[PDB]
């Protein structure tokens, strides 16, 4: 019956995980407005003719 | 979350993380009903004995009532973070947001939007027991004989109302929800859009999909028209129909 | 109605229900009409038959 | 604990039939829009009524 407030009353509980995950993110958009262009050095020059 | 990337110049900042938690207890609940003796065998008329099934029906509905009322209190509860689950000052790492709008003038009934899409719902409840029952039908009880008679009827249930994220639930705009404008599209499509305009912590969007309408039965003529009528009283579409869901309870004001 | 669940304080509060009853007592009412013998008895085209 | 009560029944005299009928009966209302009281009552037309 007595026992110290701070070993039964603090581990008279049960760990659950149901918050985890609730809510999300905006999903991805940029593939939309925008295409991929791989690049294999610091910079990238671009050149067309007219 | 982990934090946001950052242009690399010098060092690193090592960060750290923010873990929440949110604790809740049990209740004790009880619905008790005392009758004598002589009234259940004298009663010829068999009026006087639904108490059962009234008593079931009772325990039946004890989770309407105990949802319902944490839903009308949202604006004076607490949520996880710290402040009332509707209030306006709910904080973000430096800033300061508000799921909850009034006018001081014009403050009667509060509709409620809940995006439920979600995989864990708005003011969530738990069970930890189911309900129990029982009698005082034998001549040994100690209530049978305490006097005439005591045949109490009465009920066993261990609930308590629960509640979440105090960010996806925007459940407090008593301005108005219908007129020829202004009150059938603005409050509401304020409603939509502040909800899919939150700023998580550490500056991603919430991703937020408005979906339910929740009204008393006063409101829901208006929350019909905000949703649900196709044209528009000068002969236009409505542009939020069918956007979402309404439900009507009567357990809320 | 059964009352409703009470948080659990203590001892258990007894409660009361209550019942209701309605009456009302039945009521005799009449259509009369007086007709002459001698005006229904020499009709020879039928006027009166469908009384 | 609140009553379920379902409306279905509009009872109105003859003289009010044509008023009864604009209210739940007719889909538009003035420019084409959407009568919301369409079809969520009968209306029922009884000249024992006033």
């Amino acid at each position: 019956a007595i026992i110290t407030p701070a070993l039964i009353s603090a581990l008279k509980t049960s760990f659950q995980k149901h918050f985890q995950d609730a809510l999300a993110t905006a999903p991805s958009t940029y593939l939309q407005v925008a295409t991929v262009i791989p690049s294999t050095t610091a910079s990238n020059t671009y050149g067309w003719l007219g | 979350q982990f934090p946001k990337l950052r242009e690399w110049i010098g060092q690193r900042v090592i960060k750290d993380m923010a873990a929440q938690g949110y604790q809740i207890t049990n209740k004790l609940f009880e619905s008790t009903v005392g009758v004598k003796r002589t009234d259940i065998e004298d009663d010829n008329l068999g009026v006087y004995g639904p108490l059962m099934q009234e008593m079931g029906r009772a325990a039946g509905a004890h989770p309407d009532e105990l949802v319902f009322a944490l839903l009308k209190a949202g604006n004076a509860n607490l949520c996880y973070d710290g402040q009332n689950f509707f209030d306006t000052d709910h904080p973000v790492y430096p800033n300061v947001d508000g799921t909850g709008t009034a006018t001081t003038v014009s403050n009667l009934f509060a509709p409620a939007a809940d995006p439920g899409a979600a995989w864990y719902l708005l003011d969530t409840s738990r069970s930890l027991k189911p309900l129990i029952y029982q009698e005082r039908m034998k001549p040994s009880f100690t209530s049978m004989t305490k006097e005439d008679d005591e045949q109490v009827f009465m009920a066993d249930e261990y609930r308590y109302g629960v509640r979440s994220r105090c960010n996806v639930g925007f459940g407090f705009w008593q301005l108005a929800a219908m007129s020829t404008e202004e009150l059938n599209q603005v409050n509401f499509e304020k409603v939509y859009d502040a909800m899919r305009n939150q700023k998580a912590d550490g500056g991603r969007p919430l991703d937020i999909r408005p979906n339910l309408l929740v009204v008393p039965t006063t409101l829901r003529s208006k929350a019909k028209e905000v949703v649900g009528v196709q044209r528009l009283a000068n002969g236009a579409d409505n542009p939020n129909f069918e956007l979402v869901q309404v439900l009507d309870t009567a357990w809320l004001n």
